[PDB]
């Protein structure tokens, strides 16, 4: 049974002055998805 | 909260994230809300009066006031911050809160703690406890068999019952490490967090890298205690051997319960992995499991009061005390109790009075100033009788009825196995000294069946305990002296397994005189061929075939509590005269000739009867009854 | 070889469509979680497709994976209501799939190793039961060639560990992120993890520092049991070979020490780690457990060992014990409903054969001669196991509820004699020996045999057999046994009647109180060794005879036959 080793499966981060890089990537994602130019 | 310290809960378990999620805002993995459980238990605290609160069994508990509020009042008048939350009270009140607590203990319990501290400090502003009150939830619905527990109750509060085997030495473990910078002497405490410390790795003052060293004996330690315990399951499937379970006690419950004590144990069932080898940091797939401990219930409805239970003052209501006292004042109390003991067997009045006097036990007294060694205060009985006479059933009944009861039978024993032996504990690997039956019975009873078939190499062990109650193990392991102050209830068959009437008493018994003079009572269980007795016994047995304890145990408990009878002048002169009389009588050979040991026997039996009557002084009635019972027992 | 997507499609259509929807009812029950285990039957799959069955026999493990995942995907369409979430484990799985739905983003693709695995989220288990065509093979003969093959074996049990939680899928949580990573365990050991591969951690460049805990994990009911060759299976002179078997899920707590078992499973290897190669241990992964061949009035007693002649009253008392006197625990003190017999005899009357037949008969039975089982053989002792001082049992504690057929009780060791006296008197065994401090529970019934006082005084029946040579008796017995050699009820039916008979629980009537007391005193006068033990003997035999009649009330006929038996025994 120790012959094989399947991976280490994982999941998402459900729950949970200096910011964090995942938050900053999120801020870039929102900025680049939702930015409006011109006028109505 | 005033500001009292929040001391961590080592027994509940290591901390966790406490992750919460919305479906209002429950805890992840659980159907619990902090707010809901907290409020439900606050309701339970403020409004839960009993449907019935027997004052006799629950002294200090009324039927008028809310139940736990007066408990908080007593926790205010004295300083121990612990509240006995009966899980079955919770079951009657709120089944939902029962489910949440006995499914999710380590998180529901801190909320209960928060609520209790909040209510208590609201009630009493200036009251000062050393730390927060803690709730002890016990008497959860009894699982019968550990071997029938499932892998779904991990970290789920269970309850079982059984006898201890060993309570190993304390083991400190870290809770708040202390670090000091080797260069600049900057200090810092590091709280243990979720199962492992955080070595600071940089000085906070001089910023040197990894100059922070762990000063050991400045740290904070909670204690521990491995407590190996043998289960007494109420379910015994067809071949499940006696299950034994490790109990890790912590800061407040350590050394609260000794070996041989019989306890219900409610506690957190906790799986922990097993390391592959002691130095490699791998582990095993096949975990161990050990119950933690959140509570031990000492009280048992089948046994009698324990030693510390008797010792503690606030144990009986005034009404119960008066009931016991007037029950004593009633003249026939001794024969009523001798009738009560073992209701199944039919009218062994003499033997039952003797066994009762044993259970009450003689008066304890101190000879250190006199330097006469230690005077054995216990009583010892030898049921010498033909095989098949219910002597063995008397042994089983009294063994079950008494706590600190151990049991041996013939040559299912050994000298080292009764005294002690050094073996390696397979959880700590240190060579540790495990006790035997004669040390587990330290302040109780050893019931020995087949006492003739107990080859003299073993009865050599019984000699020392019966003469002086010390048991000196002198062995390469240790050279020490174990207390073994055990009363003895021996059962012996005659030679060839039938009492020959031609042979006299000693000749028939065939045991050493130096042993038979130790037993201060000997009963020759014989069967006269009274046809009336035969008919009555038949009707009794078939009657139980077709087919009080509380007052008895409370009575004995009160007697041990504050009845220590002393000899009177009348009793002493009667003892001297009766000893000379018995010496003259038994001077005829064949029968057990008297001795100064038999003088001590008479004194002890007199003290026991005075204890039964609560006389607080041994009387002529006591010594006369001791003489009468000794003669009629030996005849 | 084949294509396992095709195989999975095959078995999916099969499980949906085969029969009352035979497998469909099982599927919906487990979908609602009214059963936690499932069992494929290769007879039921050879009902239509033999190639798939032969492939399952030859590479069973893979198809086990296929079947279990196929049923896992068949689950939700069979699900019809909201289950009550009976376990905190149910709470976890529901919460997990809920948050997966919450942050699903269904178009968004996720890695091949970012998903809740089947072995975690299944919550059911799937096993097999090999076909009748598959002959159960000898435990010695299951060699390396039969590794991976599906194989059934029949063997006696020797010792069985308890149910401790084996890890299946360890669950780790992080110190910064908050995701929850899995380490699916397979082998006897695993190195823990200390770093979190959650993508939030990979984005942050934070220390993983994840901490294992048991809450979110998936344990399982795991036992390692031992098994031993059948003494008939064994070759001419070799000792019986053993085998280790691994028991999982709803296969746990079936076999028990001493009980014959048939286990159906696959013979998969473990890493051995001194000669080169790549060596490996062998354990049989059980997939169906069936106890077999021991633990599945006048004509009846004569059916008890027809090969013996005479001793009709002995056989009747043996039938009576096998039914067992009524178990009673009135007013705390125990009056056990066991019946204890001794057969003192002249040398050779088939008393040993009677004991052997009772051994083959009773659902729990242990036939012990003098010295093959002495000391620890009869008592319980300590042994290394998760290594630990496992206390396990000898003959009597193995026969905790059954019948110990003790042979040649006269010449037993004196410690064995003492222990047997203890168990007959109180159905416990107290020990305070070198490394043992216990009180075993042994609710056994004793069938002693011996050759010519304590015996008389501690028993319910003693029978002296003196074959006084009578010409006609010996002539008939000689004709009988010669006919036996010449020609060489069924046991299962006999045992079924006994098994049902065990559970009627009569209660004695008041009408017989005068009768029983009168008979007791009259027997005492006829004696004047009899006493209260003999009173209890007649009374127990009366209860057991009422049980044999199956009526719940004892009568005068019962006590009459009891006195008949005891009179015959004494005389
Ligand atoms: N009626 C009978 N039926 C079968 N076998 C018999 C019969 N009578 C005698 N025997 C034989 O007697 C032999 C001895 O029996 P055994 O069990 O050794 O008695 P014991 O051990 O009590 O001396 C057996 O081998 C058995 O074959
Ligand atoms: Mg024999
Ligand atoms: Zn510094
Ligand atoms: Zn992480």
């Amino acid at each position: 049974s120790g012959f094989d080793d399947p991976g280490i499966f994982y999941s998402d981060s459900f729950g949970g002055g200096q910011a964090r890089k995942s938050q900053l990537q999120r801020r870039f994602k929102e900025f680049l998805r939702q930015y409006r130019v011109g006028t109505d | 909260v005033r500001g009292t310290p929040v001391r961590q809960r080592p027994d509940l378990g290591s901390a966790q994230k406490g992750l919460q999620v919305d479906l209002k805002l429950v805890i992840w993995g659980t159907d619990v809300n902090v707010a809901a459980c907290k409020e439900n238990f606050q309701r339970f605290l403020q409004r839960f009066i009993d449907p019935l609160a027997k004052e006799e069994e629950n002294v200090g508990i009324d039927i008028t006031e809310p139940l736990y509020m007066q408990r908080l009042g007593e926790i205010n008048v004295i300083g121990e911050p612990f509240l006995n939350v009966n899980c079955e009270h919770i079951k009657s009140f709120d089944k939902n809160l029962y489910r949440q607590l006995i499914s999710y203990p380590q998180e529901v319990i801190p909320t209960f703690d928060m609520a209790v501290n909040e209510i208590f400090f609201d009630r009493y502003p200036d009251s000062i406890l050393e730390h927060q009150i803690q709730v002890r939830p016990f008497n959860a619905l009894k699982t019968k068999n550990m071997r029938n527990l499932n892998p779904e109750d991990i970290d789920q509060l269970i309850t079982i019952s059984g006898m201890v085997i060993r309570t190993s030495q304390l083991i400190p473990e870290m809770q708040e490490a202390f670090f000091q910078c080797q260069v600049c002497a900057h200090t810092t405490r590091v709280e243990m967090d979720r199962g492992r410390i955080a070595e600071p790795s940089v000085c906070g003052r001089c910023h040197t890298t990894h100059s922070m060293a762990l000063i050991h004996n400045r740290s904070l330690f909670s204690d521990k205690q491995m407590i190996k315990l043998q289960e007494s399951p109420e379910d015994m499937p067809a071949g499940q051997t006696p299950h034994t379970v490790i109990l890790f006690a912590h800061n407040d419950l350590v050394d609260k319960v000794q070996p041989g004590d019989r306890v219900n144990v409610t506690g957190i069932y906790r799986a922990v992995p097993i390391r592959v080898n002691p130095r490699v940091s791998n582990v095993k797939s096949v975990y161990k499991t050990h119950i933690d401990v959140i509570h031990y219930r000492k009280t048992d409805a089948k046994r009698l009061h324990g030693l510390d239970e008797e010792a503690e003052q606030k144990l009986f209501s005034e009404k119960r005390v008066e009931l016991l006292k007037e029950l004593s004042r009633k003249p026939d109390i001794y024969e009523r109790l001798a009738s009560a003991l073992a209701p199944s067997i039919y009218e062994h009045e003499d033997i039952k009075k003797g066994i009762l006097l044993q259970l009450f036990g003689g008066t304890r007294k101190d000879f250190s100033h006199t330097g006469r060694g230690k005077f054995r205060a216990e009583i010892n009985i030898l049921l010498c009788g033909d095989p098949g006479t219910s002597k063995s059933q008397l042994l089983q009944y009294v063994y079950n009825l008494v706590p600190r009861g151990q049991y041996t039978s013939g040559k299912g024993s050994s000298a080292v196995g009764l005294t002690a032996y050094v073996m390696k504990d397979p959880e700590t690997r240190q060579l540790v000294l495990q006790t035997g039956a004669l040390v587990l019975s330290d302040n109780g009873i050893c019931c020995i069946d087949e006492f003739d078939k107990m080859n003299e190499s073993t009865r050599s062990v019984l000699h020392e305990v019966m003469e002086q109650q010390t048991l000196s193990i002198a062995k390469a392991g240790i050279i020490c002296q174990l207390n073994a102050r055990t009363s003895v209830l021996a059962a012996a068959n005659p030679i060839e397994s039938q009492w020959n009437p031609k042979k006299t008493t000693i000749e028939n018994i065939q045991l050493p005189h130096t042993l038979l003079s130790r037993f201060d009572l000997i009963f020759l269980m014989l069967d006269p061929q009274d046809e009336a007795y035969d008919r009555r016994l038949a009707h009794h047995l078939v009657a139980l075939y077709y087919q009080d304890m509380a007052v008895l145990k409370d009575y004995i408990a009160y007697a041990h509590s504050t009845i220590m009878p002393r000899l009177s002048e009348e009793a002493s002169q009667a003892l001297i005269e009766a000893y000379v009389d018995m010496r003259k009588i038994g001077s005829s050979r064949g029968m057990v000739s008297a001795y100064p040991r038999q003088l001590e026997s008479l004194i002890r039996l007199a003290e026991a009867h005075a204890k039964v009557r609560l006389s607080n002084k041994v009387e002529a009635i006591d010594v006369e009854e001791a003489k009468r019972l000794h003669r009629e027992a030996l005849k | 070889l084949k294509d396992y997507a095709l195989e999975k499609e095959k078995v999916k259509k099969f499980l949906q469509e085969f029969y009352q929807f035979k497998y469909g009812n099982q599927l919906v029950r487990l979908a609602h979680r009214e059963q936690v285990a499932l069992y494929v039957d290769l007879d039921d799959v050879a009902e239509d497709d033999p190639e798939l069955v032969d492939s399952i026999c030859e590479n069973a493990r893979r198809y086990a994976k296929l079947f279990a995942d196929a049923v896992q995907e068949l689950l939700p369409q069979y699900k019809e209501r909201e289950v009550v979430n009976k376990d905190v484990l149910d709470v976890y799985i529901e919460h997990r799939l809920m948050m997966e739905q919450r942050s699903r983003d269904p178009g968004m693709v996720r890695s091949p190793q970012n998903q809740y695995p089947a072995e975690l989220m299944r919550r059911f288990e799937l096993y097999f039961q090999g076909p009748s065509s598959n002959k159960p093979r000898v435990i010695r003969e299951v060699r390396a060639d039969s590794v991976g093959k599906l194989v059934t074996v029949r063997g006696i049990v020797t010792r069985v560990s308890e149910v401790k939680p084996k890890m299946v899928v360890a669950t780790y949580t992080c110190d910064q992120c908050g995701a929850e990573t899995y380490q699916p365990i397979q082998s006897p050991t695993f190195m823990p993890l200390i770093m979190c591969p959650s993508q939030e951690c990979q984005t942050n460049r934070s220390g993983g520092r994840l901490y294992l805990q048991t809450r979110g994990s998936r344990f399982i009911k795991f036992q390692e049991m031992k098994m031993q060759e059948h003494s008939d299976q064994v070759p001419v002179g070799n000792i019986p070979r053993s085998i280790t078997v691994l028991v999982e899920g709803e296969n746990t707590r079936i076999a028990q020490p001493g009980d014959h078992v048939s286990v159906t499973g696959i013979f998969l290897p473990i890493l051995r780690t001194v000669v080169q190669g790549l060596l490996s241990e062998t354990y049989l992964e059980a997939h169906r457990i069936v106890k077999m061949n021991k633990s599945e009035y006048e004509k009846l007693a004569a059916s008890i060992a027809p090969e013996i002649y005479g001793h009709e009253d002995v056989k009747k008392a043996l039938l009576l014990l096998l039914v067992g006197g009524v178990d009673q625990s009135p007013r705390g003190m125990k009056i056990r409903g066991n019946i204890n017999i001794c057969l003192m005899g002249d040398p050779g009357v088939a008393k040993s054969q009677l004991l052997s037949y009772i051994d083959r008969l009773a659902p729990r039975s242990q036939y012990t001669t003098g010295r093959g089982s002495s000391g620890v053989g009869l008592t319980a002792a300590v042994l290394r196991d998760s290594g630990e001082l496992t206390l396990e049992g000898g003959a009597l504690v193995l026969a905790d509820q059954g019948v110990c057929c003790i042979d040649e009780f006269d010449k037993m060791a004196e410690a064995d004699r003492t222990a047997i006296h203890e168990v007959m008197e109180q159905q416990t065994i107290s020990i305070a020996k070198a490394g043992i401090l216990t009180t075993l529970n042994a609710r056994c019934s004793i069938l002693a045999a011996a050759n010519p006082a304590a015996l008389l005084s501690r028993f319910d029946l003693l029978w002296l057999i003196q074959d006084r040579p009578d010409r006609d008796n010996d002539l008939r017995l000689a004709q009988h046994i010669t006919y036996v050699h010449q020609h060489s009820l069924d046991m299962k039916l006999m045992r079924r009647y006994i098994a049902m008979c065990r559970e009627k629980q009569p209660m004695v009537p008041e009408s017989l109180a005068d009768y029983i007391t009168a008979a007791y005193v009259e027997m005492r006068r006829e004696a004047w060794y009899t006493s209260a033990r003999t009173l209890l003997a007649i009374l127990r035999l009366s209860t057991a005879l009422a049980r044999l009649r199956m009526v719940d009330v004892v009568e005068k006929e019962d006590v009459n036959e009891a006195i008949r038996l005891m009179e015959m025994s004494k005389d």
